[PDB]
């Protein structure tokens, strides 16, 4: 155990891994959170630049939550994410080997180096998105 | 799935057109074909829906523009909403892809294979190609409509 | 179905004999 | 086995619905062909009844006697009977329907002696029809289902339209 995607720091202290199934669940959650956070970083970046059709009025920042078009957009995004996460989507993850959705787009390899890069970039994106959101809600 | 030229979607113009090679193993191809058939059918019906809705409407939906902005009318929104529930009933229920025996095979509810058709490769290819053409079209009709406000007629 | 899935077969879906599981959970 | 092997029990939603609570089919086997002919007649009359309940609002026949805009499902028949006997467009329709019906006597004999269970309701029209026997059976089940639905729908539409004055398509107050 503890020999999968642990660069430059080895195993994190006070790790909650426990048994193999617990570590599998934790890795699934970690990769999911990373991927979301990476997505959120990119969404904020692109929203600061361009807006959807019929979406120019709504604020580019967090304010889209309580605006009318932004509210409907967020609700439908949540519904689609539910469709994707409940398993209804054909590309669904293997119960073992979490974070592997079968590679929908044949982008390429699945090497340990690629897994480490994905996980670490998600790790950065976590802090990036959290800091951005905190800064916005705090300053204004 | 070493070869797929015998699959319904080969067609003469471009046999097994797949430069990016997204689906090359039987499982990936089955999933992609289920998605393609669903998209094609949805498009075939969206396109005809536009065409008919322009010159026809149900009682109580008279005010609806019948075009891209049809969702604006509250009655049309309630109708889209009931259609969404019915489509969910079909999807999670009768026409669920997981329960499907083959990609896009939902059991032939009405025996078109028995009458005025057959479950032949020719008809599968016909369905696939019509779905592609309807797909490309709805995008065109809807987009052209947005750029230049017009109805389906074009 | 599967040997594990049979532990509850006959108690689901519109008719009892079905096994409704579109997500394949 | 059931009825006389007639179409109308197979190809249901779940495959083999055999609807006969009151055992008319078993009690009167000699009348099964008559029952099938009557069911098909009622269904094919109800289909056209619904379509002719809808269409008149959009269109009216060319002759200058049905052009009144107040000829709803309620007043149409009584108004169109007209004066005396054998003078109205309703009478023209009755005579046309009788002429059509008389051919069934040619087909199945004068007294429906030849009316069997495998030819009940079959008037020999085979245009735009399935080539295969299975396809023909499937289309017969479609026809039976559509006819039963149209019978129930025309009954409900007429009852509702008269009860609440909604003589047009919604048929709801
Ligand atoms: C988890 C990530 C995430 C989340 C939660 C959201 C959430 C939202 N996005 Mg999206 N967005 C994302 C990633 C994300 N985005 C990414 C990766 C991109 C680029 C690929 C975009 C590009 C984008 C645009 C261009 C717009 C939105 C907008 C919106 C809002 C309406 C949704 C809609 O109409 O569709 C909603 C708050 C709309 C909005 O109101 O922005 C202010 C809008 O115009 N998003
Ligand atoms: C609704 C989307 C959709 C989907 C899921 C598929 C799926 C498929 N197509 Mg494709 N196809 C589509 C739309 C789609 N097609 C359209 C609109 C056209 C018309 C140009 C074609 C024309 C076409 C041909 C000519 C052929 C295929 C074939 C295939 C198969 C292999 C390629 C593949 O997996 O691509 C999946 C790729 C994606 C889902 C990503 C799309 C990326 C962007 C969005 C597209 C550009 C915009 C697979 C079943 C081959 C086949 O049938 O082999 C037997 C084949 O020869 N397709
Ligand atoms: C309550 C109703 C309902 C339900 C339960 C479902 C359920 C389903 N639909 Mg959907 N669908 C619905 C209404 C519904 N649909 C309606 C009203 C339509 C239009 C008439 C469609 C059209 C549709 C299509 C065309 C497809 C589905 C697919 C699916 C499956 C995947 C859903 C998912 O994760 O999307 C997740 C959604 C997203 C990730 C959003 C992506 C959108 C952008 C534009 C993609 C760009 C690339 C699932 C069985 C897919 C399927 O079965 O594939 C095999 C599929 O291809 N649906
Ligand atoms: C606590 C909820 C719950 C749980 C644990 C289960 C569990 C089960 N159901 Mg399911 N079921 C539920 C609720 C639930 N059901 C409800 C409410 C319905 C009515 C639609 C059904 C209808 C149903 C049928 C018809 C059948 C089953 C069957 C099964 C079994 C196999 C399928 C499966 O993997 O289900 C696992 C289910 C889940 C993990 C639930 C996932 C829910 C997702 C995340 C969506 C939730 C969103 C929801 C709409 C709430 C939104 C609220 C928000 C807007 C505020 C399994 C024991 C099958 C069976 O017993 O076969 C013998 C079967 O045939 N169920
Ligand atoms: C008045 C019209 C009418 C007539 C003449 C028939 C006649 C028939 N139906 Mg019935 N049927 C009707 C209306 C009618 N149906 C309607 C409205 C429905 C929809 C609910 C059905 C649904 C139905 C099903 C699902 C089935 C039949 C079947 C039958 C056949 C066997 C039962 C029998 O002996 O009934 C005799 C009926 C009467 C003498 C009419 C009495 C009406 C009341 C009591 C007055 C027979 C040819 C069975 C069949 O086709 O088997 C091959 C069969 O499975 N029917
Ligand atoms: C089978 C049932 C049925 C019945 C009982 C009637 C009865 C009637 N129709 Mg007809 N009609 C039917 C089916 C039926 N229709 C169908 C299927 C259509 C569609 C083509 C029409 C279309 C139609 C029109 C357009 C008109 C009628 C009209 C009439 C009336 C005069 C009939 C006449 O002179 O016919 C001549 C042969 C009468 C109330 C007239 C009327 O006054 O309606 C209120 C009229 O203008 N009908
Ligand atoms: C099979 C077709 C069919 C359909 C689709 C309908 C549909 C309807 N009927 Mg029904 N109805 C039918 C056959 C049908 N009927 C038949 C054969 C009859 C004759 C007995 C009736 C007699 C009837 C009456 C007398 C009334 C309805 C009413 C209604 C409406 C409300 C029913 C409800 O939900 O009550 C829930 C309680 C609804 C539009 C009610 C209404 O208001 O209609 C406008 C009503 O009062 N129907
Ligand atoms: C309506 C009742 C129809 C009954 C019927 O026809 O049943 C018939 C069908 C089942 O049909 C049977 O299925 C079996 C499957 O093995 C059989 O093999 C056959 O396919 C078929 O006979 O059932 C349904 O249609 C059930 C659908 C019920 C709707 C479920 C709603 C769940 C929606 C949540 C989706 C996730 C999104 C969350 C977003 C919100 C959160 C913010
Ligand atoms: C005692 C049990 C019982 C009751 C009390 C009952 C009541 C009602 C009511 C009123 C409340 C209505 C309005 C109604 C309507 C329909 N019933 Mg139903 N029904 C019962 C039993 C069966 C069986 C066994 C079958 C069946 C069917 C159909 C079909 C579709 C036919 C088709 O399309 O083939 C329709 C429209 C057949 C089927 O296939 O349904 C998908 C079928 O096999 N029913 N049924
Ligand atoms: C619950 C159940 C079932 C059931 C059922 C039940 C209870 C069914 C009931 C059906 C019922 C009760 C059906 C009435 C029809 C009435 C009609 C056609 C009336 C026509 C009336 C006409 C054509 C009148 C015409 C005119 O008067 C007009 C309009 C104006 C006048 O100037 C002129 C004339 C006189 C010409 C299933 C589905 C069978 C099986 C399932 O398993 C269980
Ligand atoms: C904003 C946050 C909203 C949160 C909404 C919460 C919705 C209600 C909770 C849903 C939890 C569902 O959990 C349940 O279905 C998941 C669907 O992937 C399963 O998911 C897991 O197991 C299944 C095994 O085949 C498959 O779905 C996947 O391979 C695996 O990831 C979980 O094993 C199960 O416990």
């Amino acid at each position: 155990e503890a020999g999968v995607t642990a660069p430059l720091g080895y195993f994190d202290p006070a790790g909650f891994v426990q048994d193999e199934e617990s570590f599998l669940n934790l890795r699934r959650a970690e990769i999911k959170h990373g991927r979301v956070a990476m997505m959120a970083a990119l969404g904020l970046l692109v929203q600061s630049l361009i807006k959807l059709p019929g979406f120019d009025s709504v604020p580019a920042g967090l304010g889209a939550q309580w605006t009318a078009p932004g509210d409907a957009g967020l609700w439908t995004v949540v519904v689609l994410c539910g469709f994707f996460e409940t398993g209804l989507n054909q590309w669904r993850e293997d119960p073992k080997q979490p974070g592997n959705f079968g590679d929908p787009m044949n982008l390429g390899n699945y090497t340990m180096e690629m897994r480490n890069k994905e996980l670490n970039n998600g790790r950065i994106a976590m802090f990036a998105v959290m800091g951005i959101i905190s800064a916005e809600i705090y300053t204004g | 799935e070493f070869n797929g030229a015998d699959m319904p979607g080969a067609t003469a113009p471009l046999g097994w057109f797949d430069p990016l090679g997204l689906g090359k193993t039987e499982e990936r191809f089955n999933k992609m074909r289920a998605a393609e058939l669903k998209h094609g059918r949805v498009a075939m019906m969206a396109s005809l829906g536009c065409v008919v809705q322009h010159w026809a409407k149900f009682p109580g939906f008279e005010s609806a523009p019948a075009g891209l902005g049809a969702l604006s009318n509250p009655a049309a929104l309630g109708g889209m909403g009931a259609l969404f529930l019915g489509c969910g009933v079909l999807e999670l229920g009768f026409w669920s892809d997981e329960a499907a025996k083959e990609p896009g095979n939902f059991g032939d509810p009405a025996n078109f294979s028995a009458e005025y058709g057959a479950y032949s490769k020719e008809f599968r290819d016909k369905e696939i190609n019509h779905g592609r053409m309807a797909m490309m079209a709805i995008i065109g009709q809807l987009s052209a409509e947005a750029v230049t406000g017009m109805d389906a007629a074009q | 179905l599967t040997p594990a899935q049979e532990s509850i077969a006959g108690t689901g879906g519109p008719f009892p004999e079905n096994f409704w599981d579109p997500a394949g959970i | 086995e059931f009825a006389a092997g007639m179409a109308g029990s197979k190809l249901h939603g779940w495959g083999e619905y055999q609807f006969d609570p009151a055992g008319f089919a078993t009690s009167y086997p000699e009348l099964l062909g008559w029952f099938r002919e009557s069911e098909l007649k009622h269904g094919r009359v109800a289909m056209l009844a619904y379509v002719g309940l809808i269409v008149p609002d959009a269109f009216r026949l060319p002759f200058e006697e049905v052009q009144d805009s107040s000829l709803d499902l309620l007043s149409a028949h009584n108004k169109l009977i007209g004066p005396g006997l054998g003078e109205g467009p309703m009478w023209w329709l009755l005579l046309a329907c009788g002429v059509i019906e008389s051919f069934r006597f040619k087909q199945v004999g004068l007294a429906f002696e030849s009316l069997t269970t495998e030819n009940a309701g079959d008037l020999g029209l085979r245009m735009f029809a399935p080539s295969s026997a299975e396809g023909m059976e499937s289309m017969k089940m479609k026809e039976l289902k559509n006819g039963r639905l149209a019978m129930l729908a025309i009954g409900g539409a007429l009852t509702q339209g008269v009860l609440f004055n909604a003589h047009h398509f919604p048929f709801m107050s």
